[PDB]
RNA sequence: CACCAUGUUCAA
RNA sequence: AGUGUGGAGAUCGAAGAUGAUUAGAAACCAUUGUAGUCCACACUGCAAACGAUGACACCCAUGAAUUGGGGAUACUUAGUAUCUUUACGGGAAUAUCCUCAGCACGCACGCGAAAGCUUUGAGGUUACAGUCUCAGGGGGGAGUACG
């Protein structure tokens, strides 16, 4: 969603943004293609791994950021994760953006069981993988909740509305996509300026062994 | 048990019993003719 | 084999509308097919459509909006009088407020509302709503 | 009554072929179609571990360098004979669909 | 005596949502039956017990008998609600099914047969609704026709607010559990049919839980 | 201008349902899968303004798995997403 | 499934003619085997002379004797 | 976001994949070549999918071999694809 | 059969959460602590709770135990994860040179921004 | 893989 | 399977014989064994002759495969290798992509009383109409009686 009414190129991907994506291997697929995600794939490497279009990745990333930045009251944007590789990422993302999050097993009925005493009614749902976060997506389909999902090459896109084509498997790749998303949401507000680079480090978004 | 309730003997054996009945009826008409 | 070309065309358009498609390819095409499509177009039920010439029975690509619920062909043609217009809206049309019965008449292919105003009967071609 | 298997118990689709010649069951000799029968290819040792050790100890030719021969049989079973011998068991309705393409 | 457990219920109690049409417009589920109590004027909402019948589960010692109750709710002005519940007691099943009836409240579109004179009297188009094998088809009828329907569909069509209709039924209509829901499904279809009247583009609206987001945060906070 | 009207001009309709922005499908009151996504409008600088642009998607489109493709089509149509990169 | 031709009325007439005989009510009203077997001869009532009195044991699960006569 | 397919104006990639009859407009799959006699250097026009063994008019030499698909040209010959139109 | 029922296990998990500092690795001193920090009609259950609290403590000394939440341990371990390296990891990869495959460089060349400066083929 | 047949009529 | 006439007759084996089992048991089990089983010519036309699913035509979402033939190595065009190789050999098989035809598997609508079906419909049907044809009308009597 880099295109704006004035025609300005402010939200377009710069050279610094592309370098961060390439270093963390956020453009690497899973060698297993999907019909819903076929468009986002630029091509296939010699070893079979699929390559994600970086223009299409950035267009979808800004679209999700503009949707998250359009929520006047945060904490009703839920960032869910089940892989445990995005548990520190969604925790750090919620620290800066100010959203709700839930790592680990999604307790069924969290969005539908109204007497649960742990019952929440978010407006936007953000998940790290449609396959592993299928429980959260299934409940959102019963309570009118749009879904923003970090989707790989083989992701199923049922009940997900904004799919970010990304590498949601590696520790470093997940941290960057949540770092880039958090940075852009803050930039879309008045929190930080576009010219000065963000002081917060992507290393705080990486997953660490409990040992 | 592959079939449902027959409500009778086995249909194959009822068909054979009918088969033999027709044989003896056509032999009784032959001797009168 | 294929016996009715209009029946095949209207089943293809109706199927595409149920599936939410924005376009549909029709093969083959005839004068009756194009005249029928133009009647739906003049009432806003379909968008622009384009006829491709292949030196054979042509093909049509129809741009579909979401306004068409169902179109279909009535077989056989079932000749209709001016007094039978009410009986055909009662049978095949969802309401007396919307939807059209297309007939072929001596004055051309037209909907039942136009044919009734022209005071002409004809043979029932199909419907759309 | 109701169709238990889309397979119908045999490896014969509707328009694949008409007739498959039957085989004699390994155990009782019942004539069952070759695609329907429960086929197992077994490779059996001629002697068990203790018996092989005693025979290989007395064998000039057999030992660690040269292995003992095995028995290779393709066994095809009637459905009744395969269930009774427990080479195959009844399964839950959900578990009925799972197939193994290689010996495990 | 009512403590809302949902954002919609909190808005309804705070008089920020004042009509069922805001809920209907934004497709929000109703999880509390007290939302319908507030948003329907006093005396407008009527209830009626459609069907009660026992259902049995065979057990090791005899059998277990429970009761399934069908309730119809409606203001006779375009709102209908059908809810079925099972209880160990007839009275318990009856109370639970009144709650379920309010929770399943839907809007009904009423139109005209011929001239658009006065208030709408009939459904706008032919609609069918299927439950099990039972399908109920409602056909628009001229003024003064009345509800030409079986006594079970007729009661539901009276609560929905339609005056004239032609009704046909097929399947095992003596299965009144399916016949009650088939009539209800046909009335729900009235607002899903795209008529040339609704072809125009409508401007976007703000979700009630979006517009009053800052109010709803402070309710949970304090 | 939208809805069922009288001969006296009164609007007969109880309410006017939302229409899906990809299939022109009336969104029913009891589907509970239809969503409404508001995209923030961004000024000449990176900061957004108070205005937003909202899309309505019917719940059947999301169950098919085609709501992601539909939003791609709409946001490109409204000039929000760029269909391809420019010349280097 | 059935025929739908414009000039296929002869086939549709024979179809109904042949298949009406499968209706037990229709076949009974259009054949004379029911009237020839009916003692009343197609009439509502008929007079008679009593021969003897008989008691019929009612079918299960009922257990009674129904008074009857041969006429 | 990518480009949505157009039914009346298919892209090069999708039209190239299609079968010649399944194409949007029917068309041939064959062509003609200018093949020269290996021992004559005399040019004859040879059909790409020729099923009859084409001979050099002067040489009387087999210039192609029948196949289930495209014709197999003789060794030592030179060919150029003639323009279709 | 000597399984601790859920009443004993829940109560012994509550005691460890509330009096972790006072507890120990021995049954007899822990049982003394359980005696005054608990109200129960039965001495046997207090004995079974003291046995399982000691089992929890021996489990806690080896590593974290599910169902036990100690705020002092959580905050101290959280501060450890909050520490960041002197230089960012993504930077170190860029200064060391980002290597891409053949297909990735073709896409980069087609980009409007071109290939980034510190990007090379593999 | 020895042999293992049967249960009066209605109604709880 | 059965019939007729010629062969053939190893195995198996209706009928039959003998031995077991059994309360009984020319039943299951055992040993045999006639007609058959096999062939030529001529009859018969009775199958759970089944996908319990008539034929022709159109549309129809996804992933991994498989058999035969080919082609290549709302964007103006997007690679790739391996093994054998003095004569049914300018070879054979592989790999990748596409394509037509065939048998299918795990399957998005939709349908269905359900089980389930789903480009292989049982879908596109009360929003009922592409064409043709066969059959059914509660269970029996009965596919019986008569001709
Ligand atoms: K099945
Ligand atoms: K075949
Ligand atoms: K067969
Ligand atoms: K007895
Ligand atoms: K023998
Ligand atoms: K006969
Ligand atoms: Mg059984
Ligand atoms: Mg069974
Ligand atoms: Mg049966
Ligand atoms: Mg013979
Ligand atoms: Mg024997
Ligand atoms: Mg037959
Ligand atoms: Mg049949
Ligand atoms: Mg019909
Ligand atoms: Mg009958
Ligand atoms: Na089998
Ligand atoms: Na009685
Ligand atoms: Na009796
Ligand atoms: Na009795
Ligand atoms: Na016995
Ligand atoms: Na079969
Ligand atoms: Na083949």
């Amino acid at each position: 969603m880099s295109a704006v009414e004035s025609g300005s190129k402010v939200l377009r991907m710069k050279e610094s943004d592309a370098q961060k994506l390439l270093a963390m291997r956020c453009h690497i697929g899973t060698r297993n293609q999907s019909s819903a995600m076929k468009k986002y794939i630029y091509g296939r490497t010699a070893e079979g791994s699929h390559i994600i279009d970086v223009h299409m990745m950035w267009e979808k990333l800004i679209l999700a950021a503009r949707v998250i930045a359009a929520v006047e009251n945060p904490k009703d944007v839920c960032v869910c994760s089940s892989r445990l590789y995005g548990t520190r990422a969604i925790y750090k993302f919620s620290q800066h953006v100010g959203t709700s999050f839930h790592g680990g097993r999604f307790i069924p009925g969290t969005f539908t069981n109204q007497i649960q005493k742990k019952f929440v009614q978010p407006r936007v749902l953000v998940v790290t993988d449609p396959r592993t976060d299928h429980q959260a997506i299934r409940e959102a389909s019963l309570v009118n909740i749009p879904v923003i999902a970090l989707c790989d090459t083989d992701a199923p896109l049922e009940y997900v509305d904004i799919a970010i084509p990304c590498n949601n498997r590696g520790i470093k790749s997940i941290g960057m996509m949540y770092w880039l998303l958090a940075r852009e949401v803050l930039r879309l507000r008045g929190t930080i300026v576009r010219s000065v680079p963000w002081e917060e480090k992507v290393d705080l978004f990486f997953y660490r062994d409990p040992n | 048990g592959t079939v449902s309730r027959p409500r009778g003997m086995r249909p194959k054996w009822h068909k054979k019993r009918i088969k033999r009945l027709k044989l003896r009826r056509r032999r009784m008409r032959q001797r009168s003719k | 084999t294929m016996m009715s070309v209009l029946a095949n065309a209207l089943r293809t358009i109706a199927s595409a509308e149920r599936r939410g498609k924005r376009q549909v390819l029709i093969r083959p095409s005839s004068k009756v097919v194009v005249k029928f499509l133009q009647v739906m177009q003049k009432h806003g039920y379909i968008g622009e459509f384009e006829i491709i010439d292949d030196h054979r029975a042509g093909k049509i690509v129809v741009n579909l909006n979401g306004r068409l619920n169902k179109c279909g062909a009535i077989c056989p043609r079932f000749d209709c009088a001016t007094t039978d217009y009410e009986k055909w809206m009662k049978n095949i049309l969802p309401s007396r407020q919307f939807g059209f019965v297309v007939l072929t008449t001596s004055l051309g292919i037209m909907d039942h509302e136009e044919a009734r105003s022209r005071n002409t009967g004809g043979k029932v071609l199909g419907f759309f709503y | 009554m109701t169709t238990k298997r889309r397979n119908h118990g045999r490896s014969k689709p509707a328009h694949s072929r008409g007739r498959v010649k039957p085989i004699h069951c390994f155990n009782c000799g019942r004539l069952t179609p070759k695609d329907k029968a429960v086929g197992r290819f077994v490779v059996r040792r001629m002697l068990d571990a203790a018996s092989a050790r005693d025979v290989a100890e007395a064998s000039p030719v057999y030992g660690a360098n040269f292995p003992m021969p095995r028995l290779y049989m393709k066994q095809r079973f009637c459905i009744a004979c395969a269930i009774h011998s427990r080479t195959v068991r009844a399964r839950p309705v959900g578990n009925r669909k799972i197939r193994y393409t290689k010996k495990v | 005596e009512w403590v809302p457990c949902t954002k919609l219920g909190r808005l309804v109690k705070a008089q920020k949502v004042t009509s069922l049409e805001e809920i209907f417009l934004f497709s929000m589920p109703i999880k509390e039956h007290q939302i319908v109590d507030t948003l329907i004027a006093e005396g407008q909402l009527h209830d009626e017990m459609m069907k009660i019948y026992p259902v049995q589960k065979a057990t090791s010692a005899g059998q277990r008998t429970r009761f399934k109750a069908f309730n119809v709710v409606g203001d006779c002005d375009g709102h209908i609600g059908i809810g079925a519940r099972v209880g160990k007691e007839v009275s318990l099943a009856i109370r639970a099914s009144m709650i379920a009836a309010k929770l399943n409240i839907v809007p009904v579109r009423r139109g005209y047969w011929g001239n658009k004179i006065g208030e709408p009297h009939t459904i706008p188009m032919k609609v069918t609704g299927k439950c099990g094998s039972v399908a109920v088809r409602l056909v628009p009828a001229p003024r003064g026709t009345g509800i030409v329907a079986a006594p079970v569909p007729k009661k539901i069509l009276e609560f929905a607010g339609v005056e004239d209709v032609y009704t046909s039924s097929r399947g095992k209509t003596r299965t009144h559990g399916n016949l009650i829901m088939a009539t209800f499904y046909a009335l729900r279809k009235t607002y899903g049919f795209l008529t040339p009247d609704l072809w125009a583009d409508t401007e976007p609206s703000r979700d009630p839980t979006d517009e009053h987001a800052e109010l709803l945060a402070e309710m949970t906070t304090a | 201008t939208i809805g069922m009207f009288n001969e006296e001009g009164e609007n007969v309709d109880l309410y006017i349902p939302r229409k899906c922005h990809a299939t022109t499908t009336l969104i029913e009151a009891h589907d509970h899968a239809a969503v409404q996504i508001s995209i923030a409008n961004v000024g000449p600088n990176g900061v957004i303004n108070g205005t937003t642009t909202t899309l309505c998607i019917a719940g059947y489109l999301r169950s098919q798995g085609e709501s992601d493709h539909a939003i791609n089509h709409i946001t490109i149509d409204r000039g929000i997403m760029r269909i391809k990169t420019g010349k280097p | 499934t059935k025929t739908n031709g414009q000039n296929a009325a002869r086939k549709l007439v024979r179809l109904r003619c042949r298949n009406r005989w499968a209706d037990k009510g229709w076949k009974r009203a259009h054949t004379f085997s029911a009237r020839k077997a009916n003692p009343f001869g197609g009439s509502s009532h008929a007079k008679g002379i009593v021969l003897e009195k008989i008691g019929v044991g009612a079918k299960q699960p009922n257990s009674a004797i129904r008074k009857c006569v041969r006429v | 976001g990518f480009f949505d397919a157009d039914l009346s104006y298919p892209t090069v990639r999708t039209e190239r994949m299609k079968h010649k009859r399944r194409r949007l407009v029917q068309g041939p799959n064959s062509y003609f070549m200018d093949v020269s006699c290996p021992r004559c250097r005399q040019v004859t026009v040879v059909y790409s999918h020729a099923t009859t063994s084409v001979e050099c008019k002067g040489c009387s030499k087999k210039l192609c071999r029948p196949t289930g698909g495209k014709a197999l040209l003789v060794e030592g010959c030179g060919y150029r694809r003639k323009p279709d139109h | 059969g000597k399984i601790r029922t859920k009443t004993v296990k829940r109560a012994s998990r509550q005691v460890v959460e509330k009096y972790y500092s006072k507890l120990n690795f021995d049954f007899y001193q822990n049982k003394r602590v359980i005696m005054d920090v608990t109200i129960a009609e039965s001495k046997k259950l207090k004995n079974k709770i003291a046995g399982y609290t000691t089992h929890i403590m021996k489990r806690l000394a080896r590593g974290p135990v599910r169902g036990i939440s100690l705020k002092l341990q959580e905050e101290e371990r959280e501060r450890r994860m909050d520490h960041a390296p002197a230089t960012s990891d993504v930077d170190k990869v860029i200064q060391s040179g980002v290597s891409v495959d053949k297909k990735t460089m073709q896409m980069l060349q087609r980009l409007e921004i071109g290939v980034p400066r510190r990007v090379k083929r593999a």
